């Protein structure tokens, strides 16, 4: 029954591999993405599959696969 | 010799019923790892490809690769001859004139045997290599299906256009307009709901209501749809069986 | 004077349905022990009879036999005009230019009255004494209903062969053929399912695919069908109801 | 500006459907108290009235009194695009050649919107004032309704006729003639399938029974219907709604 | 909860209203009409709606709403 | 509630009738007739209406009438 999860977090020309818990929130992996650019993680929008997240949900609430990816976007409302 | 039996029999007329409206005269080429079959409609932009692995038969035999022309009118109605609880095992030698198609109660009171003659079909020049695509979404079928309904009532072209986190669906005629927009999301109560989109480059492409009314036919085949769509091939619409899948090729309307 | 009240008031209805596909204008007898009807079709090889004895009614009366002249087609229409929790009465003078069909709600609410004006009508020279038979069976009528509807579509022939203890329908046509074998079989728990043959003279006839599938419409008024075949007379296929039947009996084609 | 947002959105397909047999071109008026609608048919012998006032929607504004005009065949297109669980809002803003038309579910997931094209109609000379009636009777819709399906099929022609304690409807053609009386009563149980009769003077009037096949629609937009009869005006065949009706207003024939 | 209800009681030119509980035998208003006619309550046919009722019923038997008229009429079993 | 059940068998030219509870496997019936054809009970294949039957079963589980037949063929699969 299979408990972690690896997930790619990618920017165009930047990505990162990351392996986590099904039911741990995506906050430090944000962050942790969000460093390595020299990033404001309010800064970034994160999608998923074209649905917007935000730092409290988990894998399993968007109910994600292995190897799925999170794109990372700059900041606007549109956008 | 070819022996196919299915696992459902009813499932084969699920399939045949998918694209019968597309296509009427198919080969079907039995190998020793399934059965697959492709065809190019008349006005050829579109093309059907069917693949149905060996995991969907109870029990499956192909000495020697066999081809199977058939008529999807005649087919489809020997298929109506088939009791839900009854076993469909597809009977045929090497070199035949004949597929035969025999139906099978468990107390073995009822046997229906069926041989339909098999017909010279052409099926030449079938070139099938998907670029990669511009995008990439998938949603659950029967809306999809509402979708393409619905706005093939306002013209005969259909408009689907992708951007960071729209699918947006257009169709403009003589009485008007209409637009469906749809968002990616997930609900993990109910996943099997969920839209997802995996956009490289956004499109616009243009569809002939028409065969859209075709495609969607493949619903009854499986509870969602993937499309994947480009600015410079061939949209493919894809049905996913247990062990294979219905694909239909698009053509895109040119920009006038 | 007849005074006809029947049981369930969807019974004539179920009996008309039963064969207003085969004959269109027939003659219905009323007799002080019930209600006969026979008629030929146009092409003279399927003859129709009724047989609607005293108990299917809650109240009958037929002073002097009557005859009433009816259009199968107009009929159905004021069959129509019934609900199902409502009295159906069948009422008459003697030389009548028209039957009363009287609707009844127990309130006695809603009294729904029609009268239809009658028809001369041509009865004559209808023969009917049924040789012995070379071989009965009976199975569901539902069964025989779908084995007629599958093979009618390969053919406008099929054929009825009986052998020992197994009775082959085949329709061979331009598209292929098709074969249902079936077994007599008694199973205890379900009887009703049961399909048992007496054979005393294996028989091989083919009948008019057109015209079984008339008979088969014979299904509303019963669950089970016996069929009396033989190699020199018109076939039976009956349809029992409580006090009464509906026969087909229909020629064999020729073996060219 | 015109913004109304339907409490329920399959009610105003409900309506549509109402009287879209009998007539296809309609100007829809908006003012600060509701929706109005009034239309003749070609013939000139039925009269559609339609009034849908403010507490059918969830939420309503009409700033200035706009006209939509409307082909009721393209409208029912566009009503079929709408999922139950669908809000629907109509939006037009002053002097439109447009009215939208908004699908919405809750989760805002799927946004349908439809644009209409408005069309020019002579909507002129529709005088509308109701004499008092010689009679009233009210009963359940989908009784009424099968009254005239069943009475439609003898004769083009339906006569009601209403005396004391009596509503006799008859139809009379060339394969015979029908009648139905029904009584006034009361079930106090349910009492939703009362017959109430109120008559001042007797009435006898005969309607094309082709119109009162339209009428009998408004079913689905109530289960009972108020029938308004007298001698030297338009029957008033009418429907209510929450916040509304629909009314047919029809010329008897004239007793030749 | 409204408790009684409002009738009315016509012969043609000549009305009389009533207040009645909703559960009360429409009896005495009956016989009430009759008398101010001078005639034998079984000298009259009572119709509400037209339906025929019985001294023994209650406006909520005939399922009855404030205002509602009775016609009463001569006798026949017609009529 | 009618207990016994009267059944012919028949070969052709010579048969016997028999009475018999609902019960009661068709054995002793079997044997009997195959007894006074001087032939091996195993010689002998036994149809009820076209079907094929055992020794082992009753009446009742092949749901018999009064007066039904039960055929005796000679020995073949075919047959």
């Amino acid at each position: 029954p299979e408990t972690h999860i690896n997930l790619k977090v990618s920017d165009g020309s930047s990505e990162i591999f990351f392996k986590i818990k099904k039911t741990t929130p995506l906050r430090r992996l944000m962050e942790a993405f969000a460093k390595r650019q020299g990033k404001e993680m309010d800064s970034l929008r994160f999608l998923y599959d074209g649905i917007r997240i935000q730092a409290d949900q988990t894998p399993e609430d968007l109910d994600m696969e292995d190897n799925d990816i999170i794109e990372a976007h700059r900041e606007q409302i549109g956008g | 010799m070819l022996e196919a039996k299915f696992e459902e029999a009813s499932l084969f007329k699920r399939i045949i019923d998918g694209f019968k409206d597309c296509v009427q005269l198919v080969n079907f080429q039995c190998k020793e790892d399934g059965i697959i079959a492709q065809a190019v409609d008349d006005s050829r932009v579109l093309l059907v490809s069917l693949e149905i692995g060996v995991e969907a038969f109870q029990e499956y035999r192909c000495d020697h690769p066999v081809t199977l022309g058939m008529d999807l009118t005649s087919l489809s109605k020997i298929l109506r001859c088939g009791n839900n609880t009854d076993t469909l095992t597809l009977i045929a030698d090497n070199t035949p004139d004949s597929i035969i198609l025999l139906f099978e109660d468990t107390k073995k009171d009822r046997i229906a045997e069926y041989s339909l003659k098999l017909m010279d079909i052409d099926a030449d020049f079938l070139g099938i290599e998907e670029l990669q695509y511009d995008s990439t979404l998938s949603l659950p079928s029967s809306e999809f299906s509402k979708i393409v309904r619905d706005l093939s009532q306002l013209s005969d072209s259909i408009n689907i256009m992708i951007t960071k986190e729209t699918i947006k669906f257009v169709a403009d005629g003589d009485i008007g307009s209409g637009s469906v927009i749809i968002k990616p999301f997930v609900d993990m109560e109910h996943p099997e709901t969920s839209i997802k989109l995996e956009m490289d480059q956004p499109v616009d492409l243009t569809f002939g209501a028409k065969y859209l009314l075709d495609i969607i036919k493949g619903s009854s085949l499986s509870d969602r749809v993937g499309i994947r769509l480009s600015s410079e091939a061939p949209a493919l619409f894809q049905f996913d069986l247990k062990s294979g899948f219905l694909q239909f090729f698009l053509a895109p309307k040119f920009n006038d």
